[PDB]
């Protein structure tokens, strides 16, 4: 089997990243959790739908 | 970026060749429906009114 | 060789944005010199290839690729015609080495005017002027171990 | 402009560094081209040798071919024949000293072919001799500079040469006395980036160098034109007009 | 009575590992990479420099 | 004549809006005039210097207000 | 063409034939 | 009885007359196509008249 | 190709053609025109391979005399009995070296 | 056989052939062409005897 890629992109305007930090989140840390959360989700959608 | 393999198991051969000494566990078109190691059962159930 | 069927890679340095393409000149080639202006003026402007019966205007630079010893960017010191009687590549080469040895069509390399190099592919609003690029191809070979034996 | 998915492949399968390989072939390419430039402004800007005052009157005027009994001076077999080149390479190195007014021809560059013809023959004053190419480095791998002739000339191979030749040049003691000036400015400043939409890296090098022609090089003119005169080489000033560089095609090797 | 077979000697099989015999090898080992040599500079003594 | 150099400006046509154009223009400018006043940015151009004018439309040493009206006309809108 | 090694004694004869008005050499 | 297994191989780049290989996976086994009179490393000359 | 002498026979070097032996005459001149033909190729391998000048030769017992009977340095024209090489193959196949190359 | 020079006299070495003395001229050139004929055979006994 040859390996295949999954690649997501998000981005946040510094005008927003300055906003999350002042809102109680953590801007650079939260985002990095967002992508990994959807990719960890978006693989289930690959595997659960690769068993089907 | 995330890379992975996602291969069907060994002994799962497509029905085209039915015997081949080099198999691609990927390429679901050939593998689909041919596997020994898992058996799906769908279910019919009354719908959920919204 | 530890396991049968051993294999050997090879890394071609290929340029022009397509490491794998038909007719993509290998970069460091002991035969063929590196094309004199590729990084240079040849990125800022495209030089017309030199073909049979191209009337050479004095001063205008013409590329050429010799089947032996390199690709050149030739400059025409005097107006001359490349004699359409030379069509096949080996016939054209000895047509240019006929001219180029007579000093008419001579060989150069030169730089890039910074004003062209400063803004190169989309600075300060400019466009249509991409950089030249270099890749590497990495192609392989595969050999097989043939047996042998006797008896007594 | 190498892919971000390449490096991971090429780090894992080949162990090579991807990036540091492209930075290998770009940094080498520019310094090969900038070097192929000046050698190509020497052979471009060099006068035709074995012409004018350096002709043997019945010669072919610009080519020295070992098959003309006039060019090899009636020489016979090899030792006599190649030694007639060493007289032809003298005669111009002498004749640069007439047009430049700096010195005798101090170096030559030349094809792999003739550096055999130089390396295979006793270059002193002795009889007639031949044999395995010895005194010089005939291959270009180790280095291109190949030996010295008689402690006088210094023979650089030209590893990419279309027909064949030797270009007898001059280099004074100063960095000033040259015949052409290679003056670098910035050196291969690396530049890095990544394609912002697809996240994939691109890299590139820039350099700035510039060349110059030795004022007095044309040697034929008592006066400059305009008194502030571009020194960048062109057709008018720098083509075939350098006194410092004289070029001869060699045939029949 | 079992055959080990050979690749067809076709460069396509040998790289995939296809084998007429009982066993399909993982692949063609590796014998190492052959790069192309970096050609040499003529340096700059031939022409006055003046950085 | 410019007697020094020419900065050769070539602007490339694009579609500004639905069925409209910013016309592509080829112009050559005397070098000391170009250096004094040149507006070009974001104009989708490419520039090379030369000792002779490399395009038919030539603005030599003395135009200025005839060129100054031209370089900001490189953004002119047409149907 | 071909290559026949002949000494100068044949060429001494040949330069004596044609310089004395003979017909072949 | 004795058995050996060796196999011979050609140097990629031996041809040197090509900026490109054919097919990017190629049989290194010497054959008439690639290996006959095409190596750069070895230059053979028949001497006659000894 | 590039190692021809333009009037040569293209793939054979035969001592009886004056263009191949460069106008050479008798032996010391003739054979020493091999040692130049054997250099001109060991050089041309440096152009094709880009690795190096030709590092070895293999050859028949006859040319190994032609190599062994000739002064291989830079000297005049010399011949004699085969000297510096192992001309026979019994002791070993490897015969000498040319000029330490 | 293998010790011939293709135009020679096949079993005799005579100093008056241009082929046998290797185009030698006068004596020192000529008699040294014997010493090369006596080597060419002394070698060829190493091929037949082993």
């Amino acid at each position: 089997t040859a390996v295949k890629s999954r690649k997501l992109k998000t981005g946040i305007t510094v005008e927003l990243a300055q906003d999350l930090e002042a809102n109680g989140f953590d801007a650079p840390n939260f985002l990095e959790d967002l992508l990994a959360t959807e990719m960890a989700d978006e693989i289930n959608k690959d595997i659960l739908q690769s068993l089907i | 970026l995330v890379r992975y393999a996602l291969s069907a198991n060994p002994y799962t051969v497509a029905k085209d060749e039915k015997e081949a000494r080099i198999i691609d566990g990927g390429d679901m078109d050939k593998m689909a429906g041919r596997s020994d190691l898992s058996v799906l059962l769908g279910v019919k159930l009354p719908k959920i009114i919204i | 060789m530890n396991s049968p069927t051993g294999q050997v890679f090879a890394l071609r340095a290929v340029y022009g944005k397509d490491p794998v393409a038909a007719g993509a000149k290998e970069a460091f080639h002991p035969m063929y010199g590196p094309d004199a202006m590729f990084s240079g003026q040849g990125a800022a402007k495209k030089f017309p290839a030199l073909a049979a019966s191209t009337q050479t205007t004095v001063g205008d630079i013409y590329t050429h690729f010799f089947q032996e010893t390199g690709t050149v960017y030739l400059q025409a010191s005097v107006q001359v015609t490349i004699d359409a009687g030379a069509t096949d590549a080996a016939k054209l080469d000895a047509e240019i080495k006929k001219q180029m040895e007579a000093g008419a069509l001579v060989e150069i390399a030169e730089g890039m005017a910074t004003s062209i190099a400063e803004l190169q592919e989309g600075f300060n609003g400019s466009t249509d002027n991409p950089w030249n690029e270099m890749g590497f191809r990495i192609d392989k070979q595969v050999i097989e171990a043939k047996s042998r034996q006797l008896k007594a | 402009a190498y892919s971000i998915e390449l490096t991971q492949d090429l780090r894992a399968v080949h162990g090579m560094d991807a990036d540091a390989e492209l930075s290998g072939i770009l940094a080498t390419e520019i310094m090969l081209e900038i070097n192929r430039e000046v050698v190509d402004w020497i052979n471009y800007s060099a006068q035709v040798g074995k012409s004018g005052m350096t002709l043997t009157p019945g010669s072919k005027a610009g080519v020295f071919d070992f098959q003309d009994p006039i060019d090899i001076r009636g020489a016979r077999w090899a030792g006599e024949s190649f030694k007639a080149l060493l007289f032809q390479i003298d005669k111009e190195a002498v004749e640069i000293a007439r047009q430049t007014g700096r010195g005798e021809g101090n170096f030559i560059i030349a094809s792999r072919n003739v550096v055999n013809v130089l390396a295979s023959v006793d270059t002193g004053i002795s009889y007639a001799a031949q044999g395995l190419a010895t005194g010089f480095s005939t291959d270009t791998t180790k280095s291109v500079f190949a030996g010295v002739l008689g402690g006088k000339y210094r023979v650089y191979i030209d590893q990419y040469a279309k027909q064949d030749y030797f270009t007898v040049g001059y280099k004074g003691p100063n960095e000033m006395d040259a015949g052409i000036y290679y003056a670098p400015y910035v050196a291969l400043t690396p530049l890095r980036g990544s394609d912002p939409k697809n996240f994939q890296p691109v890299m590139g090098f820039k350099t700035r160098y510039g060349i110059g022609i030795n004022p007095f090089a044309e040697s034929a003119a008592q006066a400059p034109a305009s008194r502030i005169q571009s020194g960048m080489p062109s057709i008018l000033n720098s083509l075939g007009k350098n006194a410092y560089f004289r070029r001869v095609y060699v045939k029949g090797i | 009575a079992e055959i080990g077979g050979d690749h067809g000697y076709n460069a396509t099989n040998i790289a995939a590992g296809q084998t007429s015999g009982a066993v399909t090898q993982i692949g063609p080992a590796v014998m190492g990479m052959v790069r192309r040599a970096i050609p040499n500079l003529i340096a700059f003594d031939i022409c006055g420099v003046q950085p | 004549a410019s007697a020094r150099g020419y900065v050769n400006i070539k602007t490339f046509e694009q579609k500004l809006d639905g069925n409209k154009k910013i016309e592509g223009k080829e112009v050559s400018v005397a070098f000391p005039l170009y250096s004094d006043v040149h507006k070009i940015s974001g104009a989708h151009y490419q520039t090379f210097p030369s000792e002779k004018a490399a395009y038919s439309t030539v603005y030599e040493e003395n135009q200025r207000t005839e060129w100054i009206a031209a370089n900001e006309d490189l953004w002119k809108v047409t149907g | 063409s071909a290559y026949i090694w002949c000494g100068w004694w044949v060429m001494d004869e040949i330069q004596k034939m044609t310089e004395e008005g003979k017909d072949w050499k």
